[PDB]
RNA sequence: AAUUCCUUGUCGGGUAAGUUCCGACCUGCACGAAUGGCGUAACGACUUCUCAACUGUCUCAACCAUAGACUCGGCGAAAU
RNA sequence: GAGUGAGAAUGCAGGCAUGAGUAGCGAUUAGGCAAGUGAGAACCUUGCCCGCCGAAAGACCAAGGGUUCCUGGGCCAGGCCAGUCCGCCCAGGGUGAGUCGGGACCUAAGGCGAGGCCGACAGGCGUAGUCGAUGGACAACGGGUUGAUAUUCCCGUACCCGUGUAUGUGCGUCCAUGAUGAAUCAGCGGUACUAACCAUCCAAAACCACCGUGACCGCACCUUUCGGGGUGUGGCGUUGGUGGGGCUGCAUGGGACCUUCGUUGGUAGUAGUCAAGCGAUGGGGUGACGCAGGAAGGUAGCCGUACCGGUCAGUGGUAAUACCGGGGUAAGCCUGUAGGGAGUCAGAUAGGUAAAUCCGUCUGGCAUAUAUCCUGAGAGGUGAUGCAUAGCCGAGUGAGGCGAAUUCGGUGAUCCUAUGCUGCCGAGAAAAGCCUCUAGCGAGGACAUACACGGCCCGUACCCCAAACCAACACAGGUGGUCAGGUAGAGAAUACUAAGGCGUACGAGUGAACUAUGGUUAAGGAACUCGGCAAAAUGCCCCCGUAACUUCGGGAGAAGGGGGACCCACAUGGCGUGUAAGCCUUUACGGCCCAAGCGUGAGUGGGUGGCACAAACCAGUGAGAAGCGACUGUUUACUAAAAACACAGGUCCGUGCGAAGUCGCAAGACGAUGUAUACGGACUGACGCCUGCCCGGUGCUGGAAGGUUAAGAGGACCCG
RNA sequence: UCUACCCAUGGCCAGGGUGAAGCGCGGGUAAGACCGCGUGGAGGCCCGAACCCACUUAGGUUGAAGACUGAGGGGAUGAG
RNA sequence: CUGCUGUGAAUCUGCCGGGACCACCCGGUAAGCCUGAAUACUUCCCAGUGACCGAUAGCGGAUUAGUACCGUGAGGGAAU
């Protein structure tokens, strides 16, 4: 009877993993914000 | 010594366990651990090089004076001698006369009160540390160092110990536990006298969740894996592998040793190959 | 024989009737000694054979209730 | 000059048909009537019933959601029907903290990482550090109040950090007072790191003797006389191997010439130092840790009761004799019980980065102390002349006012003492905090009293096993933690119930076939079928009694047989508890014993009722063989749970140590804070008896006289 | 953020059986062995809820659900 | 012409090139450095033009447009 869905909301882990702050320590994350900003998206990021 | 358990259940139909008879106390010295975590095999990549280590009881580090080379001359009768869950060995527990404790590997028949002392000037009753230089060839020896200065490496788990048969120049002749004979540095500091818990080899560990207790996970073995996962794998049914013997990387059975390497000049026999 | 094509091999047991089963025989198509061989108490939602008890599984089906089906009002799809 | 012509691309978009007014309208609880509202009511409001949950379908949270919460209004869309209603639409309102949960405190796994090393560059790791709770430290409880918040507001009583002021004891810088340990002059005795010196381990360059040649030959010489070859001694000569000699040469340890450390006659406790207080970022102790298993002592809770307040429930009896309801109250501050733990004093002493009077260590004197100290459930007091409550009232939309008794027991925890105690091996975080010591800072400072103050930032509404989160839906699925009434009962199972909460969002009918889910079934009893699939059956407690086989544990709940209800008596019995009465003593928050009071099985004998006494619900079918795997386990999320994987045991191979192996271009890491009784790889797979032959092939390991072979050295000879 | 494995730090596991070593007593033994009795509380122990699985079957199969439901089923102090 | 590695001279009767190489002729003067113009492009601003489209076209976007929405996320992405 298991019915576990593959999306559990966590906000703090989905900010450690998604948010602006790992997309800016790399380069291919400072490439995908400049990417989301150029392209117009209202949220860069998580 | 050893102590068999009842076939009460099929888990301990066979098994036994440890007279711990030389346990004279059953909790370490507060000053002397460290904490120690469990790494489950992975190294700083996060990924696994040795595979089968994982799970395991909780364990703390206690500190061992491999290099027991700062006090000479200074007796330490032995206080207690107690379990060491990272070693085969049990560790005594020396109580230096100038009022410092620490720890050694527990040597055969060591006893609480004994004096053990250290330097060139030491007698040679078991326990005692001192250098090859002064230790007359023919002594059985444990905890011996490579280097002048590095510490024990060589014949310091449960039950084993060296022989020294002999020097020559700065240099001396000492016959590995492993049957092999190499020549170290007279200047090395070694502990005279065997190696104690050497009954710990009998125990049958019983369970495969005994095991699972100390650190250790399943093998799983090549011929019952798929031709992607291991050169063993594959065929239909059972096979001896349908091929010469390998590990999971390819590799044939044989010689490994690094060839030329320094210290190659420093082996008088390798070990000898079941005969 | 988790292995035997020939094969439902042969003999006994078991059934009223035995191609499975059990015990043996050896003509091992094409077992065999750590890809272990032969046994083995305990264990198994394992595979197979049997007995007792029990029964709508069956001879052979009948009846009862509830949810649908069916009728009335409301909303109101679908593959094709 | 063309974006120039469509009917087909299971073509793309939009609008609309066919099926069709058809299926469905989302569990296993279930609704009814009276009244109201309103244009309209099965569905909304109110009352009275009935039913369902009740280890939840109740109460409170975390995560997640985000205004869904409250009030007023609404009824177009949404709600699987209608809707006056709504988690829907609209507007306004609502979340109050020194103590709760976080930060301002601390760290774990890990993350990032000044310099750093590594890497063509991009980058990889990483030190110091700095973050990072799921953990450690740290001060508040009961009642009341709003339509909506409540340890937050208020009331009552607390506790924890700072701050200022006034007063009190009162050590002190100065005086002065003690304690004080010295040194120099010079007389000295060893203790010295310093030659030269001695013993120890090893061989500097080295001979002798026994025994052989790595190849040549002179050989005892042998074989078809000599074909090949070769057992064996010798010289040229050593692959040379072995046992001998002391000076000798190196290093290792030792006293000693060398210095220094200690001793004192007088001058000179003169001069200096300690004796208030704060004291580390340094030293140390603690913090500080597992699992299982009781027993004992408690309290909560529950069940009765003295006492209190009331009812008459239109029935045959029942007026107090019966029935119903009360039979309450925290932290805190006192006291220090049951339990649990703990020697004390002095001297010396680098071992603790320096110093330690602290800690370790070694010595010594005392009595095992009902002493003493610490801790510690609980009882008791106080908190509390307060607060709350069964009720009672005028008197209604209900705001309000008054308010009795509260005593003994039984039972009893999964909660507390308890971070305890005892066993066990698998051997069980860190840091701050706190305490302590000195380094140091120091002329003031310590404790107390009274008054007056400062206590920061973030969350707090509401849902939260759910129509408010994850599932596209108001979706039969999923979701961590806390609380745990009664009666049967071993029980948190099951049946029924209390408080509390629901009746959850299409209905009303109707004895069709058929499907689903339950029930019963004469006679037979596996005759069914691939197969006893599915159902049926056994099922509980207590006594009695149990096989082959076995690894001696088991098999075993084997198999099998008898009893079970209610009343009475034994019985004012036995047992637990325990008041009085009494006994005993360190005298008390004592122990012993026990009438009473309460609670409580077991049998024994007699009787009684029924078809039936484990009456419902709950709750093993058993036995005999064979194959495989020994066993418990794991596995193809979503057709395979198995004999397949794993396993404890066995062997083989590798590895002498930043090992081997693995991840990396490297550095680096794991292996492992391990060291051959260890680690990696391969096969086998508890146990018992054993494991034959073949080394030709192919691998692995080892060896070297030859054959063959790269780059590199060579450049004769030839050509321009 | 599902899942596979690991690392740190926490929580949970109703109720009831069995009765290991160890200790103590006695018997027996030149001395043992051993047995009987007790205390004792072991175990990848047993029965069985929460919890975790997923063996059978029936239903579902333009579902209530893109893997569920009902009735039974295995583990349930541990490789949980 | 040029990179890595090895070897490694001469200062003008030198040294380099002229498609292996040599001789002769011719051209030049490496191992030092600066350098405008003619050439490429348009985020942005101004002004225009079109045998360009005209709301399923033209930008994805004439209107909430990188919006609503879908996805954990890179990202995909309308209709009016
Ligand atoms: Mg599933
Ligand atoms: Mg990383
Ligand atoms: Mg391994
Ligand atoms: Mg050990
Ligand atoms: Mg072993
Ligand atoms: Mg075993
Ligand atoms: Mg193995
Ligand atoms: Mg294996
Ligand atoms: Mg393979
Ligand atoms: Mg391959
Ligand atoms: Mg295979
Ligand atoms: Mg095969
Ligand atoms: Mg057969
Ligand atoms: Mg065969
Ligand atoms: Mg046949
Ligand atoms: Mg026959
Ligand atoms: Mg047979
Ligand atoms: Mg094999
Ligand atoms: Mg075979
Ligand atoms: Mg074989
Ligand atoms: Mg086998
Ligand atoms: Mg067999
Ligand atoms: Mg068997
Ligand atoms: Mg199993
Ligand atoms: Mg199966
Ligand atoms: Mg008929
Ligand atoms: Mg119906
Ligand atoms: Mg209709
Ligand atoms: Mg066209
Ligand atoms: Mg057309
Ligand atoms: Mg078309
Ligand atoms: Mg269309
Ligand atoms: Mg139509
Ligand atoms: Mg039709
Ligand atoms: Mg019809
Ligand atoms: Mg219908
Ligand atoms: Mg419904
Ligand atoms: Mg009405
Ligand atoms: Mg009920
Ligand atoms: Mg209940
Ligand atoms: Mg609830
Ligand atoms: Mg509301
Ligand atoms: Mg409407
Ligand atoms: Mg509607
Ligand atoms: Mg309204
Ligand atoms: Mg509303
Ligand atoms: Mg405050
Ligand atoms: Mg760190
Ligand atoms: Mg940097
Ligand atoms: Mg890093
Ligand atoms: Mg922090
Ligand atoms: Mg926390
Ligand atoms: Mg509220
Ligand atoms: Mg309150
Ligand atoms: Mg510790
Ligand atoms: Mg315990
Ligand atoms: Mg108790
Ligand atoms: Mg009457
Ligand atoms: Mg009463
Ligand atoms: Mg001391
Ligand atoms: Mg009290
Ligand atoms: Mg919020
Ligand atoms: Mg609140
Ligand atoms: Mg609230
Ligand atoms: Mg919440
Ligand atoms: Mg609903
Ligand atoms: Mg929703
Ligand atoms: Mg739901
Ligand atoms: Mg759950
Ligand atoms: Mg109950
Ligand atoms: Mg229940
Ligand atoms: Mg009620
Ligand atoms: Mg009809
Ligand atoms: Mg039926
Ligand atoms: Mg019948
Ligand atoms: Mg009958
Ligand atoms: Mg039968
Ligand atoms: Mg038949
Ligand atoms: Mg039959
Ligand atoms: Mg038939
Ligand atoms: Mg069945
Ligand atoms: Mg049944
Ligand atoms: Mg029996
Ligand atoms: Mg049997
Ligand atoms: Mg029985
Ligand atoms: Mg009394
Ligand atoms: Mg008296
Ligand atoms: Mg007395
Ligand atoms: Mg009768
Ligand atoms: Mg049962
Ligand atoms: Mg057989
Ligand atoms: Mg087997
Ligand atoms: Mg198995
Ligand atoms: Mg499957
Ligand atoms: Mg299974
Ligand atoms: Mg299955
Ligand atoms: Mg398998
Ligand atoms: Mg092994
Ligand atoms: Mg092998
Ligand atoms: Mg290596
Ligand atoms: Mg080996
Ligand atoms: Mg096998
Ligand atoms: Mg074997
Ligand atoms: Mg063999
Ligand atoms: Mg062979
Ligand atoms: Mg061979
Ligand atoms: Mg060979
Ligand atoms: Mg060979
Ligand atoms: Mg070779
Ligand atoms: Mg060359
Ligand atoms: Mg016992
Ligand atoms: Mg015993
Ligand atoms: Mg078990
Ligand atoms: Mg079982
Ligand atoms: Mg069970
Ligand atoms: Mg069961
Ligand atoms: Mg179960
Ligand atoms: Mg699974
Ligand atoms: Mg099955
Ligand atoms: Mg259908
Ligand atoms: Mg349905
Ligand atoms: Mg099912
Ligand atoms: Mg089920
Ligand atoms: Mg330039
Ligand atoms: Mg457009
Ligand atoms: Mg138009
Ligand atoms: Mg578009
Ligand atoms: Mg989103």
């Amino acid at each position: 009877a298991k019915g576990k869905r593959t999306f559990q909301p966590n906000n703090r882990r989905r900010a450690r993993v998604h948010g602006f702050r790992l997309r800016m320590r790399t380069r291919a994350g400072r490439a995908i914000v400049a990417n989301r900003r150029s392209k117009g998206r209202r949220a860069l990021t998580a | 010594g050893i102590r068999k358990y009842k076939p009460t259940t099929p888990g301990r139909r066979g098994a036994s366990v440890s007279d711990f008879a030389e346990i004279t106390r059953s909790t370490p010295e507060k000053s002397l651990v460290r904490p120690l975590h469990g790494k489950g095999g992975r190294n700083a990549h996060g990924r696994i090089t040795t595979r089968h280590k994982g799970g395991g009881h909780k364990r703390a580090y206690r500190v061992i004076d491999f290099r027991r080379h700062d006090k000479d001359g200074v007796n330490a009768k032995v206080a207690h001698i107690e379990y060491d869950p990272n070693r085969t060995a049990n560790i005594a527990l020396l109580h230096y006369l100038d009022g410092e404790k620490r720890y050694i590997i527990a040597p055969q028949g060591l006893k609480q009160g004994d004096v053990i002392e250290s330097g060139a000037n030491a007698d040679i009753k078991p326990g005692n540390n001192l250098p090859l230089r002064n230790i007359p060839a023919g002594t059985v020896i444990h905890a011996v160092e490579l280097r002048p200065g590095g510490g024990a490496k060589l014949a310091r788990s449960a039950g084993v110990s060296i022989q020294l048969l002999g020097k020559e120049g700065t240099y001396a002749a000492l016959r590995m536990p492993s049957g092999e004979i190499r020549r170290v540095d007279v200047r090395c500091r070694a502990t005279v006298g065997e190696v104690g818990n050497a009954e710990q080899s009998n125990i049958n560990w019983g369970k495969a969740g005994r095991m699972r207790w100390k650190g250790k996970r399943p093998t799983v073995r090549g011929v019952v894996m798929n031709p992607v996962d291991h050169p063993h794998g594959g065929g239909e049914g059972k096979t001896s592998g349908g091929r010469h013997p390998v590990s999971p990387w390819g590799k044939p059975e044989g010689r490994t040793r690094k060839p030329n390497k320094p210290s190659d000049k420093l082996i008088v026999r390798r070990r000898r190959t079941g005969k």
